[PDB]
RNA sequence: CUUUAAUGUUUGAUGUUCUAACGUUGACCCGUAAUCCGGGUUGCGGACAGUGUCUGGUGGGUAGUUUGACUGGGGCGGUCUCCUCCUAAAGAGUAACGGAGGAGCACGAAGGUUGGCUAAUCCUGGUCGGACAUCAGGAGGUUAGUGCAAUGGCAUAAGCCAGCUUGACUGCGAGCGUGACGGCGCGAGCAGGUGCGAAAGCAGGUCAUAGUGAUCCGGUGGUUCUGAAUGGAAGGGCCAUC
RNA sequence: GUUUAUUAAAAACACAGCACUGUGCAAACACGAAAGUGGACGUAUACGGUGUGACGCCUGCCCGGUGCCGGGAGGUUAAU
RNA sequence: UUUUGUAUAAUGGGUCAGCGACUUAUAUUCUGUAGCAAGGUUAACCGAAUAGGGGAGCCGAAGGGAAACCGAGUCUUAACU
């Protein structure tokens, strides 16, 4: 139980995230990815927050 | 007296048009980043009550 | 708020048709403000509705009877 | 916090030590002394006890010891 | 007396749920496109014409007709396939 | 403005003195022909003591209760949820304090694709170097490998390597399987956007089956859906999540 | 000497004696929402509680644990 | 009577006569029956008081949605084949 919890927040501006784990010793690097976001209906960056 | 309805049932069914009730499905409050989006999405609508369960239903609530 | 049948509308009065002049005629309760004229029943006389929120499908079986929707 | 010197500081820093380190040891023995009485039968028909479980099962934790260098520096000899 | 009783334990004694696997429908059944014909561990069965494989190798019916089985291949492997009937 | 020091000013602390609140189970007087009580002088303490409200600590002195089940009687021991095999009698299911083992995770690659590739073991020759290191060719043919138990599976590899990547998408979903239900699982196809590939195509996590916790209550973000005269708001609801 | 009236009279309880401890008097303590009573019309050679139990010879070591007593520096800490 | 199972040596009863245990308020669903019927029915109350008035209300003919709201449709969704 090492993996903690993370959200990956929408670059788009609006309050979207998706939510997954993440080995915060091995990974301190903010995850970061492409992902779609409903509320724009596009494609877009999602960094790692809280 | 008037009997009293089960007032936690009626918090959590409401009659359907043709007699049945209609609930939400459980497992949908927390621990949801294990639980798929697939299961997520599932569980969103509004379920109807189950022939089995129709008996305890209508029991605790006589009014509606 | 309420529902108001197409065949509530001959059952009223005269032929004008409002929240005060539902209540005289106890189709509605005396504490009702919204009411709405749906498309249930059928309407035969040219009925006038002062203010109400009839649907489409009231609207036009009204007019086809030779009512007039105002508000 | 501290209102002092360094030197008085470092007076009161290894009191304080001095004393979780006491503490700690006798924590040490009361785990031993309880484990030992845990480790016991019960003999007859009588109590034993799970009240004096529950103590013993959430006195045994966990203290943070100091992550303190000293003397390990080692240089290797050339 | 203190002799007469004696016992002892045991370190086993757990099993898992049964999975219901197997086949669901069997040969010359008419199906529905969608219906589960059987239900695997690995690919004891591999898909044919018209059948699909799911992510637990579970083989489902991609279209309405007849189940069929069949031993063909080099491998000599059974394999499900369906008849538009 | 910056530091500083003085008389004032407020306030706060501590201390000493005082008497007037208060105490007096000190003396005397009167009610009164009464060691009760009250009143009056006086002595002594004195803003302490003591009491009221609030509050921290202590509190089996007292009170109300709890102190699981299975069980070849009970206690003791063991177990209690999930996965794999056998028992299980060639569909499913199937008990025992029956026989064996495992789980309470891991992985932004160990996921997706597109290319490519094929092991274990042994024999022969080869510098340190052998029982076994790396090398070469011969047998062999998956006895190998799979992130972790066991079973089933895997060459078109599901195994190993590399480039590009985020489909470990969002809304749904014909139809099924499995449950007493709660629930759980499989799923073509549709819409929107995406990755890889020249394309056909594949991708809604991982070879599959364990890796988990209902509801209530509450927290965080979004959404004028609601908003107890009205406009807001608080609080609710809905969505995502803890 | 006492004791389980009605299955236990005892090695049990008590006892004189001993020790520890509390208590300065409006005493500690107890009964009592309180007033007030007992303690006691007594005053530390007195009273209460606890243990031991005539007498003789004695009563060894441990204050780490639990309790009690003393300390006040520092830390944590309520209502306000 | 209780049981897997009782002549059971398991329970109860000496025997007679008398008494002795599924009721009654309301409320709700279902069935039968009766009356009216997209309508049915009143409660308290007034009343020369089983009548007659009284329609406050209740249930029904419309549902969907958490809701606003829409409405023979509605909700989901950017939209639904
Ligand atoms: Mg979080
Ligand atoms: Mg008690
Ligand atoms: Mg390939
Ligand atoms: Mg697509
Ligand atoms: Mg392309
Ligand atoms: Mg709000
Ligand atoms: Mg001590
Ligand atoms: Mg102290
Ligand atoms: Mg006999
Ligand atoms: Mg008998
Ligand atoms: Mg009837």
């Amino acid at each position: 139980g090492i993996r903690e919890k993370i959200k990956l927040v929408s670059s788009a501006g609006t309050g979207h995230f998706y939510t997954t784990t993440k080995n915060k010793r091995t990974k301190p690097e903010k995850l970061e990815l492409k992902k779609f976001d409903p509320v724009v209906r596009q494609h877009v960056i999602y960094k790692e927050a809280k | 007296p008037k009997i009293k309805t089960v007032r936690g049932a009626a918090k959590r069914f409401k009659k359907t048009g043709k007699g049945g009730f209609k609930h939400k499905h459980a497992n949908l409050r927390h621990i949801l980043t294990k639980k798929a989006t697939k299961r997520k999405r599932h569980l969103r609508p509004k379920a109807m009550v189950s022939k089995g369960d129709l008996g305890l239903v209508i029991a605790c609530l006589p009014y509606a | 708020t309420a529902e108001i049948r197409l065949s509530d509308l001959a059952k009223v009065e005269g032929g004008v048709v409002d929240l005060n002049t539902l209540k005289a005629a106890n189709i509605i309760g005396i504490q009702i403000e919204f009411a709405k004229v749906i498309l249930a029943g059928e309407v035969t006389t040219p009925v006038t509705v002062r203010g109400l929120r009839v649907t489409k499908g009231a609207r036009a079986a009204i007019e086809a009877a030779g009512g007039k929707i105002e508000e | 916090p501290w209102e002092g010197n360094y030197s008085s500081w470092l007076e009161q820093k290894d009191q304080r030590l001095a004393q979780e380190a006491s503490q700690e040891a006798a924590r040490r023995k009361s785990i031993e002394k309880e484990l030992e009485w845990v480790r016991q039968g019960t003999k007859g028909r009588q109590s034993k006890g799970k009240a004096r479980l529950a103590r013993f099962e959430e006195l045994n934790s966990t203290e943070y010891q100091k992550r303190n260098e000293t003397n390990e520096l080692f240089i290797p000899p050339g | 007396m203190a002799h007469k009783k004696a016992g002892g334990s045991t370190r086993n004694g757990r099993d898992s749920e049964a999975k219901r696997l197997g086949v669901k429908r069997f040969g010359g059944e008419s199906v529905l496109a969608g219906s589960i014909i059987v239900r695997q561990r690995g690919t004891k069965f591999h898909a044919g014409a018209n059948v699909g494989c799911g992510r637990d190798h579970t083989l489902f019916a991609k279209a309405d007709g007849k189940v069929k089985f069949e031993v063909k291949g080099p491998k000599n492997r059974k394999f499900i396939s369906i008849e538009a009937e």
